[PDB]
């Protein structure tokens, strides 16, 4: 039996896909918005009459493990040097396994830094971090 | 909805098992990395169509005589409770809800709408295979059957589409009560010819590979573990040992109930005072 | 993008339809049009003081 | 007799099929050439049944028999009196 | 053999409820307060003749666990980008699960920040950390 | 891409063990650290191409006796689950491939190109040894063969390379589902004669070191790990006891299933609405 | 059986190289790098309408057990004084070990800081971190 009512997501049920193309062994992702929300207090009052946004800042991280083939170096993705000048923007789309349909989307991703571990005893891994203009979750059923 | 991990496993395995086994170009894409000889003998003994010797699968404990050619064998084993939430609150509902079905329906012209026909009436739409309704179709469902403007779209009027829904059964609204179980299912193959085991037991890694993009386990039993035991003589009072090697198979499920609410209001009262 | 960069003034999300079938896929959309600025009516009135 | 009871159409495709051997296409090559032959109804290549993919490409070769196969699912019940 | 004299709250005696709806699957929460008193220091004395409250400054987190359906997205309590602009305020209570009664209420909730996480071994995540204008705990008994 | 571990190691094993014990030089290297008397007298019994003693290695259970001068003894041992991706998502590829050949090739003139010839088709190349081919060379790839630029070339017309590559099965595109597994397999030398165990495990460690510069466990079967136990009599009931020091080798190794995609847009039907 | 399309790489597989010379004993290396990106924000938005490049940064470690011979300080890689004004640059390259082709070089790196400990229970260790001009992921297949 099956209820869809109290069904939750897993990293069974969940793809990463750039440009139409899955990612490889990608292990973790986390996702960060700040709205900057600040107060406004008044002479007469310690209480915060009420509360403003301000400025929007946003950025994911991406871990992954490093395939001999399909690096985000070799796809162009990511960048070593002044390449990535030339290096345009990109939108990082999460994709539920089931039904293919959007769970949430970044546009305008940028990326920020780039992090790379070589070790002895264990897999290499590498993480990206990005920054994104906006992020979206329409194009819902 | 509670949970029996080990009729679901059945039901997976029986079918999937033999339609694997019908061909034997799965079973040489599977079969790789192992040796012709071994390989060889498990496909002329097991596979194909009108293969003569059969494999089978059954729960523990059996008061008949099992096959001991090539089983796969069930036990339950243990479980946990892992994680809960505030009130033991799992999820609300307004319609009661059944399963999840997935129906293949091919596309009909009515007098205003394109439609597609159903088994069962609709609680909820969750997809329509390669669609994205607009305002413009206006997207309505109407018990059995779900339909979209017929003028803009009449270049689909046999549409061979498919479709994942969920079952209507009653009108009444609720709470869902429950928690997360984590429970340990154990599968074993038996065989007296020890490379029989082997391939089994490489049969049986496919298929739950195969399984990860059920419905049901995507939508219920998700965080599937596996762990491999020795292979060891199960028997030796016997003329001849039983080989298997166990596998453990972990699974996270919601168990939970329905509490139903009879409350519901419609009307409002608001008067003021005198002193 | 565009609307950030201020090619376009407005559009509808929600308007948006796509439909896939075998190797094609149809897509559906709509944005409105920028007006420009074409009518001024003036009318003045002389008074005393 | 019949106490409820509602007819749908499951799948509606064409089917292509030789008109000498009478075997149904099973496998083809990239340009979608028969390579293999069965004499299965349902497994046989099949495609969609509609205008637009008639016209989105019969194509491939000369032996012109293709098969409108329509499946037909009903479900019914009955109430038999004893 | 019950006796209310000595009982305490716990999860399973607590309901976290948004505009009516019970959120589901919902982990954990925390409130955060701060007066920013400050004490008044004299030449002639090293301790502090008195305090004095300044300013009121509260939070509250909650963390969920990501459903299909009706996650914080989907229900137009959280926002993404600057559909947060046209967001109204709301109020978060804390609602007895035996009494119906309520244990605290936060008034002209505002979100913060938002994050959630995606991770292959475990099921999906999400933190939301709203700031709020006052707490109540009126509508007792 | 399932993997048989013991099958892997016991191919591995024979050919490598064969060619070790047919010369002297590499087992007094091997053997340096151990006395004079254990190290002769294993020479004299087993190393040399005319040794009349002979090693020979197999799996467990065995039906037939097996022989207990100097034998290599294998058990598949246990297996547990460490690492996965989201959707079990491994990689992706356009053309099915199956494993990767290392073969070589003699050059050869073509009347515009120098090319090599392989026994298989390519679906990737990896790499020709000592070769970095600029964009004057144009290196193609056409099925069987591999070619670049005669002219300014020319000096290398039966140049003696060697090719790394791989098979081409099909033209089909799909996906790599799968995760990663983490399995213990137990090898144990069996002698009668102690010091003949002390110096089997010698060896061993030496071809389990030698074989990390294989190209399928490097492709396959990383993070090799070893554990050894203690020297115990195997068995007590016999005239002699058996002596062995069972050894523990872990692999970490992505069993894996290609799922093919039958999905290919080939044309697009960009049509606005009106109202 | 070996299937390349979804092999990763690992500590067997992977060698450290200076001047050609492979380092011996070497337990890990991590590399950073930072584009310094920042957002543009203007007065009627509170989203950053776009974000640049500005300045590249990076690093890399490398862990190691001191070697009786041929340790960093006596192939003069590294340095313990004014030896160092007189080091010129030089090139890491981390090398297939399969293939012996380039996975990622650095150039231009130069010495940062340099750390030894010497322990009673364990193996003897040095860590050092250098800082490079550019990365190259060049000269592949």
């Amino acid at each position: 039996a099956s209820e869809a009512k109290q069904t939750v997501h897993t990293g069974n049920t969940v793809l990463l896909m750039i440009k139409g193309k899955p990612v490889g062994r990608a292990q973790s992702a986390s996702g960060q918005r700040e709205y900057g929300t600040t107060g406004v207090y008044e002479i007469g009052s310690i209480m915060p009459q009420e509360h403003v946004y301000l400025r929007y800042e946003g950025t994911i991280t991406v871990e992954r493990l490093r395939m001999k083939k399909e690096n985000f170096a070799d796809l162009g993705y990511a960048s070593l040097g002044e390449e990535i000048l030339k290096k345009d923007i990109i939108d990082i789309l999460v994709v539920d396994n089931l039904t293919k349909q959007v769970i949430i989307s970044y546009h305008g991703c940028s990326a920020n830094n780039y992090n790379e571990t070589w070790q002895t005893n264990e897999i290499v891994t590498e993480e990206i971090e990005f920054s994104y203009l906006t992020a979206s979750d329409k194009a819902r059923t | 909805a509670i949970t029996s991990v080990d009729s679901y496993l059945l039901s997976e395995i029986k079918p999937r098992l033999n339609t694997v086994l019908e061909n034997c170009y799965i079973i040489d894409e599977v079969l790789k990395d192992f040796d012709y000889q071994t390989r060889e003998s498990f496909k002329e003994a097991f596979c194909g169509k009108n293969a003569q010797h059969e494999v089978t699968v059954g729960f523990n404990f059996p008061k008949f005589k099992n096959n001991y050619e090539a089983h796969y064998l069930i036990q339950l084993g243990q479980g946990q409770e892992t994680k809960n939430s505030l009130g033991s609150i799992q999820s609300s509902y307004f319609e009661a809800t059944g399963d999840t079905l997935v129906e293949s329906s091919t596309a009909i012209r009515e007098d205003d709408k394109l439609v597609f026909t159903v088994s069962k009436p609709i609680g909820e739409l969750i997809k329509v295979e390669d669609i994205e309704f607009a305002k413009y179709d206006n997207l309505q469902v109407e018990g059995n059957k779900v339909s979209f403007k017929y003028q803009t779209n009449e270049d689909y009027e046999n549409y061979n589409a498919n479709i994942i829904f969920t079952e209507k059964k009653n009108d009444s609204k609720g709470l869902v009560k429950g928690f997360t179980v984590e429970e340990q299912v154990t599968v074993v193959g038996l065989s007296f010819n020890v490379d029989v085991a082997r391939c089994l037991d490489a049969v049986l890694k496919m298929i739950l590979i195969s399984m990860r993009d059920s419905i049901e386990e995507q939508q219920t039993f998700q965080l599937q573990n596996l762990s491999f035991g020795d292979i060891a003589p199960i028997i030796e009072d016997g003329d001849s040992m039983i080989f298997g090697r166990p596998t453990i198979i972990k699974y996270t499920s919601s168990l939970d109930l329905d509490y139903t609410i009879t409350q519901d209001i419609n009307k409002l009262t608001f008067k003021e005072r005198k002193d | 993008r565009k609307k950030r960069d201020n090619e376009i003034q407005d559009f509808p999300a929600e308007d948006v339809q796509v439909i896939v079938e075998g190797n094609e896929a149809r897509i559906s959309m709509t944005v409105y049009p920028i007006r420009s600025f074409k009518k001024i009516s003036v009318s003045l009135v002389y008074k005393q003081q | 007799s019949i106490e409820k009871k509602e007819e749908v159409i499951a799948h509606n495709e064409v089917v292509f099929r030789s008109l000498t051997q009478g075997l149904y296409v099973k496998e083809v090559d990239i340009y979608s050439d028969v390579v293999s032959y069965t004499k299965d109804v349902d497994e046989a290549l099949a495609m969609p049944n509609t205008i637009n993919f008639k016209n989105s490409r019969l194509i491939m070769n000369l032996d012109l028999e293709p098969l409108n196969k329509i499946q037909k699912v009903i479900y019914e019940t009955h109430l038999e009196g004893l």
